[PDB]
RNA sequence: CUCCGCAUAAGCCUGCGUCAGAUUAAAACGAACUGACAAUUAACAGCCCAAUAUCUACAAUCAACCAACAAGUCAUUAUUACCCUCACUGUCAACCCAACACAGGCAUGCUCAUAAGGAAAGGUUAAAAAAAGUAAAAGGAACUCGGCAAAUCUUACCCCG
RNA sequence: GCUACCUAAGAACAGCUAAAAGAGCACACCCGUCUAUGUAGCAAAAUAGUGGGAAGAUUUAUAGGUAGAGGCGACAAACCUA
RNA sequence: GCUAAACCUAGCCCCAAACCCACUCCACCUUACUACCAGACAACCUUAGCCAAACCAUUUACCCAAAUAAAGUAUAGGCGAUA
């Protein structure tokens, strides 16, 4: 019920609520998918309750009791996602060999940049899609000059950064002259 | 620019069609003809200028009944709704065309010339010399392109070697094949050229914009020029 | 009469006149975006 | 779910199912007087009222009769020390009415 | 700016809110019959009601597919139209008033009134008094107007030991929305029409509020609310508009009650209501020392039939048909 | 005079603009004639929520738990744990051929499955 | 001849195919593998696509000739058809003879003052004022609004006479009913598909109007022709049709007999309203269609002079002008132009009122004309009442 | 006092709600400024439509008399296909375009003087010159380039178009 | 997105006289004749009064079109973001 | 005595060397940053002018692939300026 959005009524007003550790990737890697599926919702309901308490704390202009509880729940849920993702990624590689779940391709755009074009789902073939064909996946010669100017802009930035580091290394030897070795 | 001609309808109908004004602009959006703009909104009634158009499954001469003669905003002449068989179409009305009349659209050329009734469409070869004719085509089956304005009429001058010589309203002769179909009589609204605009505003209603105020000195082009009538224009190939 | 109020805002007009799609519709407009990208503009277009 | 691709549905296809949802909601105290049966939430922007009904019923077993939602504008008025506008994020508010008195 | 009150409403528990806006107490059952000092052919009436029911469902052949979402308008709406039309024709011998009555089809009914006050919370008008204004725009599927008023169900000063429900929040939470537009007080015809009094209204619930859908949305307990809310709002507007046609208003309260009846249906289940308007003094000023209350009587909805299979009407309920007939037989008391 | 820097949202622009732009909610149907929306049940995500009765795992873990080394799962490890034992056993029995690879769990094509790994056709 | 549709508006022709396709033994390198257009590769030739499943919102119907009901002979289908020659064309199509005025049998019903409605003139005047003035909140009700109501209220006024005539309780007014009837005229296949208006349905068939002597006397009458216009002008020439003969109700309907057909011409715009002659033609064809459907049901699909003629009435109005028709179907042997002919009694152009003023006409602060009906004619309602009372009083 | 006012559209985007800060409004402790916390809930509105063929001569104006020209905003049918339902978005304000809390600009409905919305004077004194008004003996254009201005409510001509 | 002209589809025009109207009187509305004030002003063209038109060649909201060797112009060398 | 004054870092410039270049999920050519439909439009084509010639009208240097030298030579040019 709606009581699950709030902590145990005995904990209301307590300055600190003790909590255990966040689940680790290795500990979760020993559990079955069904157990991880159930644990997700156990962690999910805890997250909602902690989010409810955090907002009410701001409403009342009071500090949230044990704010580290929320960080732990987020870390545990992030670890659970990673564990489940690893299992699906390994299965996809074995059965298909594809490194990514979503199809895509390397494309050049109207601005001459190389981009990874993530594919979208459609019901009609691409040669009949009016909106898709309006997109330009190629660059005309007038873009060439701009690509060079952008490359040169990058080169200047990189050159300044490298020269500055060398200057800083010399300032360091001046302050601490015993770093010759 | 994104100008699209309103003349997109492909199937003939007698329903007045919504038309879009140009303002004298071309497809580029630049003014191409000056002095055009505004005016009353108008709907286009599609006029069939091929008087001898037999119905899909029919052939040979056919008659039509005049249902109504009415004002047309898109042209000086009046137009007549005619019905024959299961088909209705707009045509140009003749001077004395009235509702209830019957008109004959024939393609038959006989040894003797027919008795020409006003409003009937016959081949030029079938008409007596001197008949007042209108809506004349240059080549057979092309459709009427001449003598279409209010009150205009031509005259059949000669008939030689399967050809007909017509006098155009401008008085310039016009040679055509005798099989080219024409309509007998003068076009409706004989008094069109007698209308008085009366005030500047009425020209604005007709979609005419005022002339430029720039003063132009007249040049050699101006002044009366007495020139010979141009040589007979011929559409027959020998 | 009094001037200075030439701007009569309209989102439809603003998007149509200076929008992203409009800019990309011609090579000159694409070059506009490329110049602004090279300068590092936060706003490439309206 | 949010920030995921939804499998495209075609007539006669399988039911779309989500197994581990990443929608997280917080029950908030109403700022104004509300009817006794009304419960206020702040839900993700991509969550529909249909999702919230099934979300509350499936996970929390809360019988829901009606759900209304609105999109609250977050202020973009504040300015940092660089005179750059600071955007308070927009959030969606849901109003859930209980179903059985 | 005024609140738009919809008689046919999706809002939960709207009947309780509508009672507050209209100062109406609701009573279960029908009004107490008056004890005061031609044969009715039940067989004939039942056959006409079954004939109409079978016509729309079976006999009348449809050129086009009738989809489920179209069923209310394509099937149910003609039924209630024809059912009301024939019954009044057959019942003219028993009730002479019906012969001269005006039968309208989907004619608007408008009522505008002021109930309560609020302090403007925000803006340049903050802190100033503003009247809470309401508008009902109703379209009864059918209605019957008469030139002579029906008799009151109870006395004008009738008192009941039942308090009118109160709301502890703004009307906007129902939800209810504000809009500004023409304020119409309309009984179904202009004031020039002699038939300025109301007899019976027949309402057809829309597909959006169909019984099947309310059960799917965990709203089983709102089924009867939907009927009650539509009855209270519709008849309050109709009787209210009738009173104002006679020159009464908040500062000149009605000197006699204004009664009307409503039949509410979804095409199968029928519910019967009676409304007595005892007071129009609903403004804060005029309601300060107003003991009068408006009264609405209502029955629980009952199915007129169970199923329809081919050309057979299964489980036809004679009691529901009799209740329709009883309202149509009501007539003004004849003066001496 | 327009604000170029602020996010473009459905709150901005005229009535037509405001109703065409959304907030990223996935559609669950289509509009029919008369602006009538048809909700598709199959397009609405169905929350598969498990029964949590007698479930022993709690939101947090005890601090008195021995630390372990992180070893991310790999395709090789999964194959060794799941597929290699069966292949090793049939190899000893003497009945092993490429034709039976489907017996050991290889899927030649993803088409025809409800949950297809690539392109992925199911939700997290 | 002039061809309609300028080329600039027509679909642009496909660009010239790349010349690599012409060379034999050469495989063009196209951008199909890249899945997007590039200017420097050849345009792929894509094979035709088929969705391969049913999507109702993206359906494409089969070619017209491949439809199961496609027939080489055309059926000319007649509520939206506006006949050019009006009644004359309708008279030919239905092989019927026209008698001006309503039958004496019908008109005698209202000559007795016992059949008159109490306060008839005032009652009818209130009906006009209601429909034209008091109906809505709008100052001036539009014809799409008052035209249906004025007919409904007049029927309601006539239905008040159930007291005097108990037989008026054996009829109902049905909405949304349709009927179809197919017959042949001079080898032309004709179909009337009736829809719209109200069908007054009775349990008992209407008494026959014309004696067997008048029916036989129609043999001499010759149907008038109107060359050069075809009898089928303004009909829908259809090449996909079913020879359907339908009364609009399934077998067993308690009120199977059509008594009156109330046809409305309620369009607000004058060009969208049938001319008086066109409305009378629609009434004749709809009355004939209803009668023919009944005859084909009761007496089979054979072609024969009917021993029991079928009588159907029709009332057509635009809200102010009323047309009255009594149609008797004497024969179903319609293919020939000679023999017993059907009979139609038509009373045309019956003005119920001349004009209605919704606002007072004030010239120089003087009310020249008051609000209300102008030129009310009670005789028009007397004919309306007589048609209603027919078969009951 | 009332120029309005209320609402819608367009535009704008939290821009006088709560709590607290002494930050400040061309003055001022109220706050439009700062920080935190609140809020606008769909019925109104936006977001619509299977295909192929086919159909659509007869304005509007109280649409009825009558007269028009500049000749007009509103329409289907046949066959095939079609079972499903109420999602999404807008909803705040003392507001917009004029560098401003600018005497300017700003579409539509209703109200036709109001039931709505407002305050011309920070206090004092009562010089000059200046601004806006009111009254004026006798005279009545003597003014002035000119009856400009004001007052009054007027005759007869001329040039040009 | 101002302005000149055009295109699409919209909206507004009380009362009185005449009842025919690019008719008269006169609101809303459009324009800006004359005087005064103002002149870093309330305003980079305004205010007050007085005026021209106000069913038309009228005014006006929305979207769109014509771009500088050019556009547009009832020619003022007008107007095309002070 | 106020207002102020004072500071040494942030980083930057010119060379050398070395070819250069991305990536979490989701969104983004339609009104970009917008899950989901019948299209088919497609890139190239001599720079000019200021300016110098004391006006100006032919003409008037612009990395184009080895520093140096041949050499400001041969040669070109209102045989002028200059190249
Ligand atoms: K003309
Ligand atoms: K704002
Ligand atoms: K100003
Ligand atoms: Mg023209
Ligand atoms: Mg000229
Ligand atoms: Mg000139
Ligand atoms: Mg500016
Ligand atoms: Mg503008
Ligand atoms: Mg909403
Ligand atoms: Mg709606
Ligand atoms: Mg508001
Ligand atoms: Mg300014
Ligand atoms: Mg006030
Ligand atoms: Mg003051
Ligand atoms: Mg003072
Ligand atoms: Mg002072
Ligand atoms: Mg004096
Ligand atoms: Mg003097
Ligand atoms: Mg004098
Ligand atoms: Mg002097
Ligand atoms: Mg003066
Ligand atoms: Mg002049
Ligand atoms: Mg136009
Ligand atoms: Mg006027
Ligand atoms: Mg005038
Ligand atoms: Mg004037
Ligand atoms: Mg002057
Ligand atoms: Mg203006
Ligand atoms: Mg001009
Ligand atoms: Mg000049
Ligand atoms: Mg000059
Ligand atoms: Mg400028
Ligand atoms: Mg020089
Ligand atoms: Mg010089």
């Amino acid at each position: 019920g709606l009581e699950e959005f709030f902590d145990d009524p005995k904990n209301w007003g307590q300055e600190k609520v003790k909590s255990g550790a966040a689940w680790t990737c290795q500990q979760l890697r020993n559990k079955s998918n069904e157990d991880l599926h159930k644990l997700w919702y156990v962690l999910l309901k805890e997250r909602n309750m902690l989010l409810t308490l955090e907002q009410e704390a701001k409403r009342q202009r009071l500090p949230m009791p044990s704010p580290e509880r929320l960080d732990k729940v987020v870390d545990s849920m992030d670890a659970l996602d990673k564990v489940v993702q690893e299992r699906e990624d390994a299965l996809r590689l074995l059965q298909t060999g594809q490194e990514r779940a979503r199809p895509g391709a390397w494309r050049r755009d109207i601005f001459g940049r190389i981009i990874w074009h993530k594919f979208k789902q459609w019901v009609i073939p691409w040669h009949l899609n009016k909106r898709y064909n309006r997109k330009r996946f190629f660059a005309l010669p007038y873009v060439d000059h701009f690509l060079r100017l952008e490359r040169e802009k990058r080169a200047r930035i990189k050159a300044r950064k490298e020269n500055l580091e060398r200057k800083k290394a010399k300032i360091l030897l001046k302050k601490f002259p015993h770093l010759a070795e | 620019a994104n100008f699209v001609s309103w003349k997109s309808r492909t199937k003939y109908t007698i329903t007045p069609v919504k038309m879009r004004k140009s303002g004298g602009r071309d497809h580029t959006g630049r003014i191409r003809v000056h002095g055009i703009g505004g005016g009353h909104k108008q709907r286009y009634r599609m006029i069939d200028f091929l008087r001898f158009r037999p119905e899909e499954t029919k052939s040979g001469p056919f008659e039509e009944k005049v249902i109504q003669v009415r004002y047309d905003p898109c042209r000086s002449a009046d137009i007549a709704l005619v019905a024959g068989g299961s088909r209705k179409r707009w045509i140009i009305a003749t001077e004395n065309m009235q509702a209830g009349d019957t008109i004959l659209n024939s393609n038959h050329i006989g040894r003797m010339a027919v008795a020409a009734r006003e409003g009937d469409a016959h081949p030029l070869g079938a008409l007596p010399v001197g008949t007042l004719i209108n809506n004349v085509e240059s080549e057979p089956g092309r459709g009427a392109q001449y003598i279409r304005a209010a009150g205009t009429c031509g005259v059949l001058l000669r008939k030689v070697n399967g050809t007909a010589i017509i006098q155009l309203p401008s008085k310039r002769q016009m040679q055509v094949l005798e099989t080219c179909v024409a309509t007998v009589g003068r076009v409706s609204n004989v008094d069109h050229n007698k209308r008085v605009i009366g005030k500047a505003g009425r020209n604005r209603w007709l979609g005419k914009r005022p002339n430029s105020g720039r003063w132009h000195r007249k040049g050699g082009w101006a002044g009366r020029k007495i020139r010979p009538l141009p040589p007979m224009k011929s559409y027959v190939k020998l | 009469k009094a001037r200075g109020n030439e701007y009569q805002p309209s989102n439809i007009k603003r998007k149509n006149k200076h929008g992203w799609v409009r800019r990309l519709s011609t090579p000159a407009g694409v070059q506009v975006i490329l110049r602004r990208m090279l300068k590092g503009r936060k706003s490439l277009s309206h | 779910a949010r920030n995921v691709v939804y499998p495209l549905y075609r007539l006669g296809g399988p039911q779309l199912r989500v197994f581990r949802t990443n929608f997280f909601i917080q029950l908030v105290r109403p700022g104004v007087a509300q009817p006794e049966d009304t419960v206020q939430f702040r839900i993700p922007m991509e969550m529909t009222r249909v999702d919230l009904r099934n979300y509350l019923e499936g996970i929390y077993n809360v019988p829901v009769a009606a759900v209304r939602t609105r999109v609250q504008h977050g202020s973009n008025k504040r300015r940092d020390h660089r005179n750059v506008r600071i955007k308070k994020p927009d959030y969606k508010v849901a109003y859930v009415q209980l179903a059985h008195g | 700016m005024k609140y738009m009150v919809y008689p046919q409403t999706f809002a939960l528990n709207a009947d309780r809110w509508y009672q507050y806006f209209t100062k109406t107490v609701f009573l279960s059952g029908l009004p107490p019959p008056p004890a005061e000092p031609p044969a009715l052919d039940l067989a004939a009436l039942r056959a006409v009601a079954c004939d109409c029911l079978l016509q729309e469902h079976f006999y009348l052949r449809r050129r086009r597919r009738v989809h489920r979402y179209e069923e209310s308008e394509v099937i149910s709406l003609p039924f209630l139209d024809q059912l009301v039309s024939t019954l009044v024709g057959l019942l003219s011998p028993h009730n002479p008033a019906l012969a001269a009555a005006a039968l309208d089809y989907r004619c608007p009914v408008h009522f505008y009134w002021v109930r309560g006050e609020e302090i403007i919370p925000r803006g340049h008008r903050r802190g100033r008094i503003d009247d809470l204004r309401y508008q009902i725009d109703d379209k009864p599927n059918n209605q019957i107007r008469i030139s002579k008023q029906l008799a009151e169900f109870v006395p004008l000063d009738y008192s009941v030991p039942i308090e009118i429900p109160t709301i502890k929040c703004k009307p906007d939470k129902l939800p209810l929305f504000k809009r500004q537009y023409e304020n119409h007080i309309f009984v179904g015809s202009k004031t020039a029409d002699p038939c300025c009094y109301g007899h019976t209204q027949f309402h057809l619930l829309p597909d959006k509020l169909r019984r099947e859908r309310l059960l799917r949305q965990n709203c089983a307990d709102q089924i009867e609310v939907v009927f009650r809310a539509n009855a209270i709002a519709s008849l309050f507007a109709w009787t209210g508009a009738q009173a104002m046609y006679q020159g009464f208003w908040s500062e000149a309260d009605v000197t006699r009650p204004f009664v009307s009846q409503a039949v509410i249906t979804d095409g199968k289940y029928f519910s019967f209501f009676c409304y007595q308007l005892n007071t129009l003094a609903l403004t804060t000023q005029a309601d300060q020392n107003n003991p009068r209350k408006n009264i609405c009587w209502g029955t629980q909805s009952k199915p007129l039939y169970e199923t329809i299979e081919d050309n057979d009407v299964k489980g036809f309920n004679d009691d529901v048909l009799l209740q329709i007939v009883h309202f149509l037989l009501n007539r003004p008391k004849e003066e001496k | 005079g327009a604000d170029r820097m602020s996010k473009w949202t459905s709150k901005r622009g005229p009535r037509s603009f405001r109703g065409r732009k959304g907030r990223g909610a996935k559609g669950i149907g289509f509009l029919t004639s008369g602006w009538r929306f048809v909700q598709i049940k199959e397009m609405v995500p169905e929350f598969v929520v498990p029964d949590l009765t007698g479930f022993k795992l709690k939101p947090y873990v005890s601090y008195l738990a021995p630390e372990s080394e992180e070893t991310p799962l790999t395709a090789a490890q999964l194959f060794s744990e799941a597929v290699a034992p069966a292949i090793e056993k049939d190899f000893k029995d003497g009945t092993f051929d490429p034709d039976n690879l489907e017996k050991y769990g290889f899927e030649p094509t993803q088409e025809g499955k409800l949950f297809q790994l690539y392109p992925r056709n199911f939700l997290r | 001849a002039y061809e309609w549709g300028v080329r600039s508006t027509r679909k642009s022709e496909p660009p010239p195919l790349d010349r690599v396709y012409e060379i034999p033994g050469l495989e063009p390198i196209t951008f199909a593998g890249k899945m997007h257009f590039v200017p420097w590769l050849a345009r792929p030739i894509f094979p035709p696509w088929d969705r391969g499943y049913k999507d109702p919102r993206f359906y494409r119907s089969p070619p017209l000739h491949e439809h199961p009901l496609y027939k080489d002979q055309a059926c000319y289908i007649f509520h939206r058809c506006r006949l050019l020659e009006g009644v004359k064309q309708a008279l030919w199509l239905t092989k019927t003879k026209l008698i001006e005025g309503l039958p004496e049998k019908v008109l005698s019903l209202v000559d007795d003052p016992r059949n008159h409605i109490e306060n008839q003139d005032e009652c009818v005047l209130n009906v006009i004022s209601h429909a034209r003035l008091w109906q809505t909140t709008e100052e001036i009700p539009k014809r799409e609004t008052y035209c249906p109501v004025i007919v409904d209220n007049l029927i309601q006024l006539c239905k008040s006479q159930i007291l005097k005539h108990p037989s008026l309780a054996r009829r109902i007014c049905v909405q949304n009913s349709t009927f179809s009837a197919t017959w042949n005229r001079e080898s032309l296949l004709l179909q009337v598909r009736g829809s719209g208006g109200a069908r007054l349905s009775t349990k008992d068939p209407l008494p026959t109007i014309a004696s067997r002597e008048e029916i036989e006397a129609t043999k001499n009458h010759v149907l008038e022709t109107f060359y050069p216009i075809s009898p089928i002008i303004d009909l829908h020439e259809c090449n996909i049709y079913d020879v359907k003969n339908d009364t609009g109700f399934q077998e067993g309907y308690p009120y199977p007999y059509p008594h009156t057909l109330y046809l409305l011409d309620k369009a607000n715009l004058r060009p969208h309203r049938l001319q008086p002659d066109q409305l009378r033609a629609k009434m004749i064809l709809f009355a004939f269609g209803s009668a023919l459907a009944q005859a084909r049901l009761l007496y089979g699909n054979d072609a024969k002079v009917l021993e029991q003629p079928v009588v159907v009435q029709s009332v057509g109005t635009d809200g102010r002008v009323f047309h009255f028709l009594v149609f008797q179907l004497n024969t179903t042997d319609l293919d020939c132009n000679e023999g017993v002919k059907n009979l139609a009694w038509v009373d045309s152009d019956q003005l119920l009122y001349q004009h209605f003023w919704c606002l007072p006409v004030i010239k120089k602060r003087v009310v020249v004309e008051p609000v209300g009906p102008v030129g009310f004619k009670p005789e028009t309602f007397r004919k309306f009442l007589a048609l209603y009372l027919h078969g009951a009083a």
